[PDB]
DNA sequence: CACAAATCCATTGACAAAAGAAGGCTAAAAGGGCATATTCCT
């Protein structure tokens, strides 16, 4: 009907797939690697408690977000 | 006149239904007969749906009385 | 304007068009006058179709109704004038009566 | 505008969709009157005749 | 007065229509106890006293109103111009929170929850659930229908291509657009669309006998060539292109 | 009266034939007097007389002259229409060439004469010369020259060259070449020639010359000689207001035209110098080049107006060109527009009018009325009293409106039942009453919306409109039955509020006597309106052959219920009105009593619930009120965990654990948990807070809070927006995507503060922005998908064919999407339905499967119903209404004469608004419920643990029931650890497969050892030795892992034995020994021992929803990553290596494999080169395109796949779409074909045309001795599909007119009208509707 | 039967008029020319 009626939607949309995605985007479950994988130097527990299924210490983490920063 | 599922009880297709009301609907209005059902002061178009609506009216009964009129 | 794309041809009317309702008036002036001159006498009918220019390729002038009908130039205008005044009768001739709004 | 007394409630579906259901008080205390003056011009424009 | 539909708060997330109809409905409420105040003519000193309440309650509104430089001289005024019901103000984020608007439907005897037993005019008795009333601020926005409703028998026809015209100030007919002639294909509908796009909108010789035969009580149509058609033949044709009607 | 509209090239005499004279002079007018000019753009002698009957000198001015010319003016006096008639010519006194044929993208003077665009283009502005009898010196015809070369062609004789430039030059071209000549020529040179780009090329260009062979066309007719000018009436110079005047473009550029004529004869005469006559000969050529048209040539030279000036061609395409705009969409008289209103009073067959308006459109019935009575004398004494407005022209309108309907329609008309007629009701006022179970057919609220209303003129027109149009013919949805006419907005809250158990009121737990006690009782004020009560009723379940056999009981319910159960008509159980009845349960009693009971009963009763509901809905003061609004005690508590939460990760990111980019993703998602903690509270405070005490103790119900109350009952709004009302409202993200983590923690009971509502501004605008734009294509796929299958329409009753699909639910392991109910519903058995008992015919070959049917199925579970598609109807230029099904707004077998190709259009479409606009983005086979198991395509062995594993590819799970049918599916991928075997009842929750990503595995198919064949060190692999533990392996190395000198050979650990041998594999010619690709994890040194089915090496390694996301799958476009498959069913191997892809071809069981194309190893292989892998078996990676589901695997396939793949979208979505419309665009998407062998045919065998051309030509053939020809089934894009068309106009109405028209004009192409966008166009009948009697004896009109 | 007027269509015979093609008037358009040298803009 009404824009302001219809418009609600796509708006709820939008911000519903947002939080999907950026909800999705951690990892949930699995068997710590215990070593960050592209130094194979270890990931403190800390991080290994936060987020249960990291694969990465923060800096080799930090580089992959810094690439993928520039989408390529 | 309120609906016309029983134009589809007499006849079928109910396209044929609408060009034969109209048909007898000229030989209606345009004077050329009167209804064989008693119009409670309705409209050309009720009338010759319900006379179509008793079973009184189609292809078969007006091409029939084409005929007899041909044989003026 | 609009934003509607309507160009300035497309509201610019016609002029020649005849009234939908203006040739719906006259199909019954040429019955009417049919009417009229239905119960007219077979000279006076068929005079004034001559007089006038009714249901033909017509007006002929009062010397060419003189000559057709066979009476004579000044005659013809007698029965002419003798034709409206039996029509002027108020009360026989109403029907383009109808067609007069002052 | 103007305030008027307002019900929140259907009442027998005058107000369906996005409808509304005035009173005739309304519409009597001249309460939403206007005054369009609109204006009418006409002009003569001697023509070849 | 009016009577809205109280579904359009859930959907339209617009609470402001409840919590400003609770509010003016305490506004209205002050002012028809300064009103019984007035017309019995009370007093000057009560009337001033409850004016006087009425202007200060919630914390540390940032006005402050009194009636020291007044009155009287001001305060019949300032009722009489007041007694149609109080004028609240409220900033546009730092406005009433509901417990002030609750104070002032205290104030005023109306009930706290803002909602009154209404009584059905026809019948007469008493609905359930108590309805909310007070007073929005309604407005009349100008698609006034009387120079919006608008309809043509047979107007004016325009120059180039014979069909009607398009505006309301020249009798311009309904478009006839092309999502319109699909929805009637969908159906049965064929001289329906052959007269609503022939002899109603485009053929010359079609539409004049249709108008005769409507007022002679003969329902028929004669189809004839649609205008725009003959004019799509000038111009396909004006170029060294040869299209024509095979017989 | 006319047929079969042709067109062609226009010869210079027929031109002068159209002319009646030819204009000279650039003069229009005479400035003094406005009388045209002499024989300026508007003559008086060329163009006709300007009045009625009169010459334009004023000799003669009677209608008595008719048809005699004037001497003096000469002006041929007839009706003054005639300028409109006539057409001008002209004679350019030099030639010039056609824009048409010259600058239009395939170049029809281009590839007429060999020669390429810009050469022709060199030649016609005057550069350099085009030689014809060149002599033998050095050319022929062709070969340009320049000047020096002109002049040394001209240097050394001047006998023997011939040659000119520019349009005279050309015009010899085309004047001397012959078209016999060049087509026997080049076909000597093209079979010799028939290399794959060589032989599409000529081949392709020699039709062209062979079509304009057959024409009769001459090529230099498409040189201009002479050129033609429209009327005068068509270019009008009207007279505006003010002395100023109007004229359109196209006189001005007739001006310049004629400017630039008149200028090149007069240098003729004057033989002036070649520069400036060649200058004005390239102007002229210019000039005419921008009169026919303004893209082609460079500037569109615009006027004194700072805009281009509109020429000819303009005025027939584009959107506001005569076709697109004015020739289908027009104005209409008896028509008119008003603003709607609800008036919910009145029923559904009809709708009120104002009063004026009514007196309006119904003028001139009004005066032939007033005639008939004698009420009146003349049409002018009616017309005078009707504006007078007398009483008695009020009667004589309530008489003449009485049965006669009127048309409602909306702007924005989307589907067809976007138009309904109703029964008009004279009201004061100036609105538009409207039944609003209508408005949601409509889909217009009341906001200030504008319906307009049509008179339907003709007798046959009434009768259309009442019969085929009005309201209550059509409730049900014609994208779905459906019915459409639910209870929309606030009947359904009304009828909520009546149908609700509360544990004590007023007269709980009585008897009554019946509802109409109940309805006593209630109004008296002695129970309440929902109090729990016993009540005795009496329902009529038909049960016997149309037996309405009644029965009683005590029903304990409402008397609310009850009180309802008054309105519903005999058919119905009472327990339908016996439950909460909220909005979906309402929807179905509503199609349940079409259901049952017919349709009149149907209608009659929506009107009734309709009334009821309205009317108790006034009873309940529902209301809402800020106190309504309740805010969840526990709320602060989950706001300061939430906020303790982002504290912490701000105090571990100061602690170096985490990145900001991480950071953000863990706010993000601890606010979204609290979000949804924060529903669920508010939820579980408000929708049962309500607890009440009969008999003392408290007991708990649903609330009765009246914002849950409009959200349970499903009237308008839902949980969530409850939840943005008293809850925390999300986190309200920015307008690409990027959420903003703080959210906005404040709800709308309370305030927000400035930073709180900004952020929410982000979203509302970009949501506010987007649906605005939805509106600005809300009918583009709509139009694009009618535009294809327009010209389809059911024509026979059945064609006797057995084709179709196999029915079967839409299931992927969880529960059933979509049962076979829907799927079958409304469609017609291609043959019968066989019970699992093998020998109960059900329904035997012509069945259509009504509710009835279908039930029997349902409780029969029989889900192998092979039904009669559309697309596999063998029916020619049209359907088999048996074919085609149902699924009408009535619910019986479809009838002929149904467009349903429209229908099928304006229902993909119309719920494609109600998609989201925007496209937007979204291991182990463990059995989730009871019973047994099969594997489909189980190729499988007795592994090393002694069980199942998957050594096929496509075996797909099945949850098999005992009741005869698929209870849940999965898919197996190869190797995959099956747990079980097939054939097992098992119990639930069981994984029976196992796999692992970096484990696809070449288990081996029998026993052997492991002893090794070319695995060679540093030639072939590298001798791995994981010593983390010491553990060494020959893992296969790729190309660039092997070095040179073993890359020529194939490792692989071969199958063996205890003796020596390779142990062939049973079923092929060859040993055993397993073939690796790279990567290729191995493990089993040589020398090692296996058994059968033993780990060998176990090799490692979204769907979207939008609506252009359909439009796009309505294309068939090759998406990123295609999937190609096996064109052969046979065992495959590989080939050559690394041309840049690798090579490897699938080798048949008998004939031969020359199948092999650049397959590159980006797209990873899922099958080795040792697999019998059949026609359509996986191999390539990503998603499959649909062309190649078609080339492979069929049609039906492409079709159930594009089916299974847009109806998804919808499902996705939430909206309900039928499957059967969804056909009829695929119908269309594949009409287009190519050929496999002339044979007895008339084609090329590399050729492409439309199927139906090779169906009935192979299908005759048979009949003749002569053999029939074969075909390959092309499939082409919707606005693809949509050119390829039969006819010419329904081609220039919608697509690229230019294209459309110089092609059909040199073809000389004849459209014989058919199709619905034709018939439209000339205005006679449509061959689709109530116009199908009145086409087909058109037929017998054309068969004598 | 049978004689005397009112007046029918028949001219007859005068006049007042309307236009219809030429004759006089004249304003309009059309054409016919003017050299110290201006040398590629849009
Ligand atoms: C608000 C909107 C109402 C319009 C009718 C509803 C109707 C169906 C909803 C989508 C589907 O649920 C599937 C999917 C579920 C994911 O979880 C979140 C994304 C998806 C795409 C949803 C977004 C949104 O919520 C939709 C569009
Ligand atoms: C309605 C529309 C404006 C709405 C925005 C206005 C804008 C210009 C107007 C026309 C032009 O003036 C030309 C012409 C002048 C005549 O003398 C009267 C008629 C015409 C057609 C006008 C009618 C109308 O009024 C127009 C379409
Ligand atoms: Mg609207
Ligand atoms: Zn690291
Ligand atoms: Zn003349
Ligand atoms: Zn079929």
């Amino acid at each position: 009907s009404d824009e302001a009626d219809e418009a609600y939607s796509v708006t709820e949309q939008l911000t519903m797939t947002g939080i999907n995605r950026i909800r999705q985007k951690i990892n949930a479950h699995g068997i710590p690697v215990y070593l960050c994988e592209a130094c194979g130097n270890p990931i403190p527990e800390a991080r290994r408690k936060i987020f249960p299924g990291v694969t990465l210490c923060v800096e080799c983490q930090a580089y992959q977000e810094r690439q993928r920063k520039h989408y390529a | 006149r309120v609906t016309v599922q029983d134009a589809v009880e007499k006849i079928g297709n109910r396209f044929d239904l609408v060009l034969v009301a109209a048909r007898r609907a000229r030989q209606m209005q345009v004077g050329g007969k009167d209804p064989l059902v008693p119009e409670e002061n309705d409209k050309t178009t009720v009338i010759a749906l319900r006379e179509i609506e008793e079973g009184l009216i189609n292809n078969q009964i007006l091409d029939v009385r084409e005929r007899q009129e041909q044989q003026e | 304007g609009d934003d509607e794309d309507s160009h300035l041809g497309d509201f610019i009317e016609d002029t020649t068009l005849e009234l939908p309702l203006d040739s719906a008036t006259t199909e019954s002036l040429r019955a009417a006058t049919h009417d009229v001159l239905a119960g007219l006498t077979a000279r006076e009918a068929k005079v004034l179709r001559m007089r006038f220019g009714i249901d033909m390729n017509t007006d002929y002038t009062l010397e060419e109704v003189g000559k057709q009908f066979d009476v004579t130039r000044e005659r013809i205008r007698q029965i002419e004038a003798k034709a409206l005044r039996k029509l002027r009768h108020p009360s026989r001739s109403e029907v383009l009566r109808s067609f007069l709004d002052d | 505008g103007q305030n008027m007394r307002v019900a929140f409630m259907p009442w027998n579906g005058y107000n369906f969709e996005d409808s509304i259901l005035v009173s005739e008080r309304v519409v009597q205390e001249d309460r939403f009157t206007t005054i369009h003056i609109q204006e009418l011009a006409c002009v003569s424009r001697d023509t070849k005749l | 007065d009016i009577v809205l539909n109280p579904l359009g708060v859930p959907s339209r997330m617009n609470i402001g229509q409840i919590l400003e109809t609770h509010l003016g409905m305490a506004a209205k409420g002050i002012g028809d106890k300064i009103n019984a105040m007035l017309k019995q003519q009370q007093e000057v000193a009560k009337l001033r006293e409850f004016i006087q309440r009425a202007y200060d309650l919630g914390a540390d509104v940032r006005q402050k109103v009194d009636l020291s430089t007044f009155s009287d001289e001001e305060v019949m005024r300032l009722a009489e111009n007041l007694r149609k019901g109080m004028p609240i103000a409220t900033p546009v984020f730092d406005g009433a929170k509901e417990a002030e608007i609750k104070e002032l439907l205290k104030l005023g005897d109306l009930p706290t929850s803002g909602q009154i037993r209404l009584y059905d005019g026809r019948t007469g008795e008493q609905f359930e659930r108590p309805v909310t009333v007070g007073y929005m601020y309604m407005l009349k926005l100008n698609h006034l229908v009387d120079d919006k409703m608008h309809a043509r028998s047979t107007g004016s026809y325009s120059l180039v291509t014979q069909q009607p015209l398009g505006g309301k100030a020249q009798f311009g007919g309904q478009r006839f657009g092309e999502m319109e002639v699909w929805a009637l294909e969908a159906y049965g509908a064929a001289y329906t669309l052959q007269e609503m796009l022939t002899v109603k909108s485009d053929d010359v010789n079609g539409r004049t006998k249709m108008y005769k035969n409507i007022v002679d009580g003969n329902h028929q149509m004669e189809p004839g060539m649609p205008e725009s058609f003959n004019v799509l033949l000038k111009e396909i044709r004006s170029l060294g292109i040869n299209i024509e009607l095979e017989d | 009266e006319f047929d079969a509209i042709k067109i062609a090239l226009a010869s210079p005499d027929m031109i002068r034939s159209w002319s009646f004279g030819e204009v000279k002079k650039p003069e229009t007018i005479n400035y003094r007097t406005f009388k045209p000019e002499r024989d300026g753009l508007f003559c008086a002698r060329i163009f006709g007389p300007v009045k009625d009957y009169e010459c334009l000198c004023g000799k003669y001015k009677r209608l008595k002259h008719r048809g005699v010319i004037c001497e003096k003016c000469g002006v041929e006096v007839t009706q003054t229409k005639v300028r409109r008639e006539r057409m001008g010519h002209i004679e350019l006194a030099s030639p010039t060439a056609h824009i048409w044929f010259l600058k239009s993208l395939p170049s029809r003077i281009g590839l007429l004469l060999d020669m390429p665009l810009r050469d022709i283009e060199r030649v016609l502005y005057f550069e350099s010369y085009v030689v014809i009898e060149g002599g033998m010196t050095n050319l022929e015809r062709q070969q340009i020259l320049t000047e020096e070369q002109y002049l040394d062609a001209l240097e050394e004789f001047g006998d023997e060259f011939d040659a000119k430039m520019g349009a005279e030059a050309i015009q010899a071209l085309l004047k001397s070449m012959d078209l016999e000549q060049e087509c026997e020529q080049l076909r000597e040179e093209l079979n010799e020639t028939n290399s794959e780009t060589k032989r599409k090329k000529l081949t392709k260009r020699i039709k062209l010359l062979e079509a304009f062979v057959q024409s009769g066309n001459k090529p230099e007719w498409m040189i201009l000689t002479v050129l033609p000018v429209l009327p005068p009436d068509l270019r009008p110079l009207v007279p505006l207001d003010g002395g100023r005047f109007a004229t359109s473009d196209l006189n001005d550029l007739y001006r310049r035209v004629i400017n630039r004529n008149n200028r090149l004869k007069r240098l003729l005469d004057l033989a002036a110098p070649d520069i400036i006559v060649r200058n004005e000969k390239r102007m002229l050529q210019e000039a005419v080049d921008a009169l026919l048209d303004n893209g082609r040539r460079g500037r569109a030279i615009t006027g004194s107006n700072k805009r281009p000036l509109k020429s000819l061609a303009d005025m027939i395409k584009g959107k506001q060109g005569r076709f697109r705009q004015n020739l289908l969409g027009k104005r209409v008289d008896y028509s008119g527009r008003s603003v709607i209103t609800v008036g919910p009073y009145l029923r559904l067959h009809q709708c009120g009018l104002p009063k004026k308006m009514a007196l309006e459109l119904f003028k001139p019935f009004i005066y032939g009325k007033l005639e008939l009575r004698g009420l009146a004398t003349t049409i002018k004494a009616a017309k005078k009293m009707v504006e007078r407005e007398e009483a008695v022209v009020w009667d004589i309108l309530d008489e003449v409106i009485r049965e006669h309907p009127v048309l409602l329609n909306r702007a924005p008309t989307l589907h067809r039942l976007g138009i309904q007629a109703f029964e008009p009701v004279l009201i004061e006022g100036k609105a538009i009453q409207l039944h609003p179970l209508v408005c949601a057919a409509y889909n217009a609220d009341f906001d200030g919306d504008q319906m307009a209303v049509h008179v339907p003129l003709t007798l046959e027109a009434q009768l259309e409109a009442r019969a085929l149009m009005m309201s209550t013919n059509n409730i049900l949805s014609p994208a779905n039955g459906e019915p459409i006419i639910v209870p929309s907005q606030d009947v359904v809250l009304g009828l909520y509020y009546m149908t609700r158990d509360c544990v004590n009121a007023k007269g709980e737990g009585m008897v009554l006597t019946g509802p109409k006690e109940a309805e006593r009782l209630y109004r008296s004020g002695l129970a309440s309106l929902h109090a729990r009560v016993k009540v005795r009723i009496t329902e009529y379940e038909k049960d016997a052959n149309g037996e309405l056999v009644a029965k009683t009981s005590l029903k304990d319910t409402t008397v609310g219920r009850a009180i309802l159960w008054m309105i519903v008509p005999k058919g119905l159980p009472y327990s339908i009105v016996n439950q909460a009845l909220g909005k979906k349960a309402i929807s179905k009693m509503l199609n349940t009593c079409y259901r049952i009971l017919g349709l009149k009963p149907t209608v009659i009763f929506a009107d009734q619930i309709m009334y009821t509901g309205f009317a108790y809905a006034a009873r309940s003061g529902a209301s809402v009120g800020i106190d309504d609004m309740v805010i969840p005690e526990k709320k602060h508590e989950i706001i300061s965990e939430a906020e303790a939460e982002v504290a912490e990760i701000q105090e571990q990111f100061q602690s170096g654990l985490v990145t900001a980019g991480e950071r953000y993703n863990k706010v993000i998602d601890i606010w979204a948990a609290a979000n949804d903690r924060v529903s669920k509270a508010m939820m579980d405070n408000l929708q049962t807070e309500t607890v009440i005490n009969r008999d003392g103790q408290e007991e708990k119900q649903v609330s009765f809070n009246s914002i849950y109350m409009m959200a349970d009952s499903g009237a308008r709004g839902s949980a969530a927006q409850i939840r943005q009302l008293a809850g925390m409202r999300g986190l309200m993200a920015k307008p690409d995507g990027s959420i903003i983590e703080t959210p906005i923690t404040a709800n709308f009971r309370e305030g927000l503060n400035v930073l709180q509502y900004f952020i929410s501004t982000h979203g509302a605008r970009k949501g506010l922005a987007d649906t605005a734009l939805k509106t600005a294509n809300s009918g583009y796929l709509t139009r694009r998908l009618v535009d294809v299958a327009q010209d389809l329409v059911v024509t026979e009753d059945d064609c006797g064919t057995h084709e179709g699909i196999m029915m079967t639910p839409v299931i992927e392991g969880g529960d059933v999407k979509e049962p076979l109910r829907d799927r079958v519903l409304g469609r017609v058995t291609a043959e019968d339905v066989l019970k699992p008992g093998t020998a109960d015919i059900l329904v035997p070959r012509n069945t259509l499967l009504h509710e009835q049917w279908c039930d029997l199925l349902e409780e029969n579970s029989v889900d192998a119903v092979k039904v009669r598609s559309v697309v596999s109807c063998d029916t020619d230029f049209g359907v088999c209404a048996h074919c085609y099904g149902r699924d009408l707004a009535r619910g019986h077998i479809i009838n002929k004469g149904e467009a349903i190709g429209v229908i099928a259009a304006q229902s993909i479409g119309e719920p494609g608004t109600q998609l989201t606009m925007r496209t937007f983005h979204i291991s182990s086979i463990q059995v989730k419920n009871k019973g047994s198991i099969k594997l489909s395509n189980v190729k499988s062995v007795v592994n090393s643990s002694g069980k199942l594993v998957i050594t096929s590819r496509n075996t797909e799970l099945k949850l098999i029931d005992e009741f005869g049918r698929t209870k849940e599916s999965y898919k197996v991928p190869y190797g995959a650890v099956l747990a079980k075997g097939d054939g097992e009842q098992v119990a639930g929750g069981e994984t029976v497969a196992n796999w692992d990503p970096h484990t696809m595995p070449v288990i081996t198919e029998v026993s052997g050892f492991v002893r090794f064949t070319d695995m060679i060190d540093g030639q072939t692999i590298t001798r791995q030795t994981d010593e983390l533990t010491g553990l060494s392996s020959l893992v296969v190395l790729d190309s660039a892992e092997r070095t040179a000198g073993g890359k020529d050979l194939r490792p692989a650990l071969k199958i063996v034995d205890a003796q020596g041998n390779d142990v062939l594999i049973p079923g092929t010619d060859m040993p055993a020994q397993y073939f690796l690709p790279g990567k290729a994890i191995v493990q089993l040194e040589d020398g090692v021992q296996i058994s059968s089915g033993d780990t060998l090496a176990r090799i490692p390694q979204d769907i979207t929803g939008g609506l252009p996301r359909v439009a796009d799958l309505f294309e068939a476009r090759r998406p990123k990553e295609p999937a190609i498959l096996a064109e052969i069913s046979g065992i495959v191997s590989f080939g050559k290596e690394t041309k840049g892809k690798r090579r490897l071809v699938i080798t048949p069981v008998d004939g031969s494999d020359p199948y092999e194309e650049m397959i590159p190893k980006w797209r990873q292989l899922n099958v080795f080169e040792g697999e019998r892998v059949e026609r359509g078996d996986v191999i390539s990676d990503g998603p499959e395109a649909p062309h190649d589901i078609l080339r492979l695997r069929g049609v039906h396939a492409v079709t159930r796949y594009i089916v299974n793949e847009v109806q998804d979208v919808y499902r996705l979505q939430g909206v309900k779409i039928n499957d059967k419309h969804i056909e009829v665009i695929v119908r269309q998407m594949l009409r287009k074909a190519t050929i496999v062998n002339a044979g007895s045919s008339d084609f090329l065998e590399g050729e492409q045309v439309e199927y139906s051309r090779v169906k009935i030509a192979n299908r005759e053939l048979e009949a003749n001795g002569k053999v029939g020809a074969t075909y390959s089934r092309d499939l082409l894009g919707i606005t693809k599909a949509s050119l390829a068309t039969e006819s010419f106009i329904s081609a220039a109405s919608f697509q690229e007119t230019t294209r459309v028209l110089t092609e059909a004009a040199v073809a000389g192409k004849r459209d014989e009208l058919r199709g619905l966008k034709e018939n439209v166009i000339v205005g006679r009948l449509i061959p689709a509707g109530t116009g199908y009697a009145y086409h087909q004896d058109r037929m017998r009109r054309r068969a004598a």
